[PDB]
Order: structure tokens, then C-alpha cells, then sequence
């Protein structure tokens, strides 16, 4: 691949039994992740997507595109705003470098409340 | 007890007592979680699920997504922290100084090579870098740093630097 | 034990956290256990309790009074009101039979909308 | 098609069909997902999770939950009932006929031995007494009862009667 190399887009819709589904595999017992009650007393407007289903959609995403053979050495996340119930994230992806067999990718969650979350993925063909 | 120079020094307090003594994950890397969590997420990466093709990409049979990692060392429903993780007293210490808000704002986890099923893996943690008093969009606080590490037996197989912010609303 | 044995009560709290982790934990993502508003969408009041969940609990409950030494025959439900978040369901037991060393106990879970559920149970010793 | 003794001719056809073939679970019994369930029903038995405990009860070593027995086979997110499930024609059978609403009144399972983890189970779903109309608080209905038998290759460990009502709102 080359830098400046564009992934196909990926968007999700974060219903709620995708928020538990996830949060619960992950092993995430928060509250914020299933309990609508919880969240809001606590601040929030809803549930809202835990960090560890992040990372494993950033590094869906780019073997998503990269495909089985794909080596992820290393997943970055820069956290931003909530990803609630009923929102859609769509993740866009830009390779950013290459050297030594060794690629970078940037990727941005992007939703209604804007940027969810920005991640640098690194990793072998 | 009283001031920055004093959290300091806290700071320095818990660091000196060392990392976490390693803590064994509840069950090993195995293929009931691995499909729950490729279910749940929507990954359909074969080398999660079939030995076969966990070897067209060069894998001895199935791996566990490297993203899991945190998942099997996961506290579980109703979980207690052991008391030498370092992430306790600093949450403690910073509650205290009436910094009581916190935000996760940076999650970066390195993965020194893929694990398979049947690996048991343990979770070290150390506190890092404690930075602040900083202005920020929520109000004055404190970015902390804890530095995770995952072994098998005594095998570096992955780590992770997070950082929150402790913050005064 | 004899005919007409009571078992000790047991009170169990339905906070979401319990009914959303009860009903994934029995591989049952059916929106009622989890996802109020599809619940309310089909007409429900709130998030419910699930039935693998009510066979679950019933097994405990006399498991918990037998002891370990048990062998569970057969569990036999009769389905009544649902159990709510935030509803609190209160198992009674009572020892109907005992014949050839063959158990039976019938059990009754009361909720504020009233019997949540009806069991008989069979066991060994 | 068309009336009560149509339904009746129906249900004989759908019985003549004969059970589902059966289906595979799509893990073993295996430990963390026992270790999940005990989590959340509470149910704090030790021969669920302690081999040693699993043996002064009389058990080889640590055995799954009787009342699990459904858990291993259930369908998972979004997943679709095979055609040769009966469960599929009843409900679309009685939908048309205007018996849109739907509630479970009975579930009897019956355990003929306890299951060790690596057994693997299949089921098979049967039709069995359907019986209508009846005047019921929900309205007229018919109660429709399915009879699923749990296997360990060819040998019956376990069973459910469950009953439906579908009824006319
Ligand atoms: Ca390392
Ligand atoms: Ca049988």
C-alpha cells in the first residue's frame, strides 16, 4: 500500500444491544454501558460504547481492509465525544506511513457529536 | 494530606512500593470468549475461528484477537481491585484534594506477538508519569499515566499505557 | 428431610445490571432483557427478567438449602407476572413429597405484581 | 388455510415433517461460560467450578449446571431458527390466522444425567399437543406445546415440554 491510501468507510449504529452485546463480551460490567438510569445519573445522556470495544473496532477496521495475513503490533486511541445510543459512528481511514515493511494507518470515529474517537494503528503486511 | 508539593509526594510514596503483583486471569484464552467478543463486535476475521486459515496468514492455528487482551483479566461482576494496584491510592489521593471528576482520554496498547488458545495470561500494573495542576476544558486537574503489562508465565506478551485525567468540575 | 420442610428465603433484587448480565450470560439477546425502549415498544413496562434466568434461580435456590451433594431431576416452571428493574422477586419454599429418596419442592417467587413464578423441583439427595 | 379444522390439518402436516435434524452447539460445555452464568445467577455451588468440590457430591469433576443445558444451543446474536424447526411454521401458521400475540405459560426440563465440560450437545425441536380455541384473559387462543430432547452424540441427557399460548389480542 502507499501512503495517502484511503479504507473503504465503515458505519456502524450503535443501538443498544450493540452497546451491551459489546460492553458485556468485553467483560465491562459498568453500568454506563446498559443501565440508562445509571448513565444519566451519573451525567451522561445514555449508555454510551465502552473504550475496549473502540479498540476492537479500530482493529476490525483496519484488518477490515488489510485483510488475515495483517500483523497488528499496535492500537493508539485518543479519546473524544460519547458514542450513545442511537448514534452512528463512521470510521474513515487514511494510511499515514510506510517504512520497512511497517504501516501506519490513522483512523477517526466520527459521529453526530462529532469526533468519537482517533486512533494509530501500526501494523505487518 | 495538604498541597501540590505534597502530592508530589504521594505520587513518588505509591511509585516506590512497585508494580502490582501479578494477578492470573480469571480463565485462559479460549474459544467460548473469543466468540462471544467476534459476535458481539462483527469481526469476521477467520483466524479468530478457524485453524485452517489461522495458517494461510502464518499462524499456528487459531489466535485470539490482539485486542482482547484486556478482556481476559477483566475484574468481572462485582470485582475488587487487590490493594497494591497502584491506580487505588492515586484515585484515593486525588478524590481527596477535591479533584473528585475523572475522563479516560488516552488508551495505547502494544502487542509483542498473538496468543492462543489455552494461554493463560497475568496482569502487572505501575503507576507512570503524574502531571499537573493543568487548565482544562473540565475544570483543573491532574493527567495520570498507568503502565500495564500482560505475561505468559514470564513471557512479555503485551502492555498498555493509559492516562486519565482527575479533574475539578 | 420431611413433607411440609420450609426452605430458607431468599430475596433477589432485579437492578439492570442483574437482569441485562443474567440474560447474556444465558446467550439470550432477545431487546426485552435488555433495551427498554424496545421493551416498552412492545408494550412491556420495563426491562424483564428472562425465563432461562427463572430456571437458573430456581436450581440455586434449592441447591442452595440441599447443599452440593443434590443431583437436579427435573425443574418444572409456570410462568406468572413478569419481574421488572427494580422489582424484587422473594423465593418461599415448601417440601411437597419424598418418596423412594426422590425430593419434591415446590417453589414460588413473589414479586409487588405477585407470583412471578411457579416451580416444582426434583431432586436426589 | 381456512378455519379450525384447516388448523387442525395443519398441524398434522407440520407433526408428519417429523423433528428438526439435529443442531450443533456451538461450543462444548466448557468452563467460562459456566463461569459467566454462576457469575450472574449467583449460584455459588462449588461443583461448578472447583473439581475437588465436584467429587465429595459424587461427580467425576466439575460439572455444567442442569439448568444451563438451553444456554449451549441457544441461537446468539442474530441468529435464525433452521427450517426444519417446527417452532417457524406453528407461529407463522397461527399469525395468519389472527393469533398475533404470544406468551410462554410452561417450561419443564428434565436432566437425565449431568454434562462435563468438552461434551458437546445437539438438540432437536419436535411439535407436540396443540390445543384450541380456548377462551383465555388474553383473549382466544390456542396453547401450543414443543418438545426438545438435548443429546451428547447419541445419547439422551436432557429435555424441555415448553408450552406457548398465541392468542387474538
Ligand atoms: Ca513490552
Ligand atoms: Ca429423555
Amino acid at each position: 500500500t502507499v501512503v495517502g491510501a484511503v479504507l473503504p468507510e465503515l458505519k456502524l449504529y450503535g443501538d443498544p444491544t450493540f452497546i451491551v452485546s459489546t460492553a458485556l463480551a468485553t467483560r465491562d460490567f459498568q453500568d454506563v454501558h446498559h443501565d440508562r438510569d445509571k448513565a444519566v445519573a451519573q451525567g451522561s445522556k445514555d449508555i454510551f460504547v465502552n473504550i475496549l470495544t473502540d479498540t476492537g473496532l479500530v482493529q476490525r477496521y483496519v484488518t477490515d481492509w488489510a485483510g488475515p495475513s495483517a500483523l497488528i503490533k499496535s492500537i493508539g486511541l485518543r479519546l473524544g465525544v460519547p458514542w450513545y445510543a442511537y448514534d452512528t459512528v463512521t470510521f474513515s481511514g487514511e494510511v499515514t506511513a510506510v517504512n520497512d515493511g511497517l504501516i501506519t494507518v490513522k483512523v477517526v470515529g466520527r459521529n453526530t457529536l462529532g469526533d468519537h474517537v482517533t486512533a494509530t494503528v501500526e501494523l505487518s503486511m | 494530606m495538604t498541597g501540590v508539593s505534597d502530592i508530589q509526594e504521594a505520587v513518588a510514596q505509591i511509585k516506590a512500593a512497585g508494580p502490582s503483583k501479578p494477578r492470573l486471569a480469571r480463565d485462559p484464552v479460549n474459544q467460548p470468549m473469543i466468540n462471544n467478543w467476534v459476535e458481539a463486535i462483527g469481526d469476521r476475521n477467520p483466524i479468530y475461528v478457524d485453524d485452517a486459515a489461522a495458517r494461510a496468514a502464518g499462524h499456528p492455528g487459531i489466535v485470539a484477537p490482539p485486542a482482547m487482551i484486556q478482556v481476559w483479566t477483566m475484574m468481572g461482576l462485582g470485582g475488587v481491585r487487590p490493594k497494591d494496584d497502584p491506580l487505588g491510592p492515586i484515585i484515593k489521593l486525588f478524590d481527596d484534594a477535591g479533584y473528585i471528576g475523572v475522563v479516560a482520554t488516552n488508551c495505547e496498547q502494544t502487542y509483542h506477538r498473538y496468543l492462543l488458545p489455552g494461554e493463560q495470561v497475568s496482569i502487572s500494573a505501575e503507576l507512570g508519569d503524574v502531571v499537573g495542576p493543568k487548565q482544562t476544558a473540565l475544570g483543573e486537574g491532574w493527567f495520570i499515566n498507568q503502565h500495564i503489562v500482560w505475561q505468559v508465565g514470564d513471557e512479555d506478551v503485551a502492555e498498555m499505557n493509559w492516562r486519565i485525567l482527575k479533574f475539578k468540575p
